[PDB]
């Protein structure tokens, strides 16, 4: 479903700065919370 | 050339993107919240627009 | 996770800086502050984060 997730793929082609699937999602959550709330 | 979505940090296409995906380094200090070097910083300040 | 020459980024005091180019009348504060922070909002964020941990 998500083409970065296949062994024949290289994540770096999708994510910059050494992000991960989980680190990018975490980065988006932080964006969401910080810019609104707290 | 440099991919705008990749420059933000993530591109849905990847190898199929029409633009180039220059690998860059992110500024941790900007990632936590503040970097005083601003435009002069060596490391990327990705906009989340 | 942040640090400036050996000082956690949240514990750095912005008032000590000699340049403070983020007060300029039109500067790109997005270059300096992420998440749409401001000098005051960043310090507030800082003061909030410190009271916790
Ligand atoms: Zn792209
Ligand atoms: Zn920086």
């Amino acid at each position: 479903d998500k083409p970065w997730r296949k062994p024949g793929a290289d994540l770096s082609d999708y994510f910059n700065y050494g992000f991960n699937e989980d680190t990018w999602k975490a980065y988006c959550e932080k964006q969401k919370r910080i810019r609104m709330g707290l | 050339k440099d991919c705008p979505w990749y420059d933000r940090g993530f591109c849905k296409h990847g190898p199929l993107c029409r633009h180039r995906h220059t690998r860059r380094v992110i500024c941790v200090n900007y990632l936590v919240g503040f970097c005083p070097e601003g435009p002069s910083c060596k490391f990327m300040h990705p906009r989340f627009e």
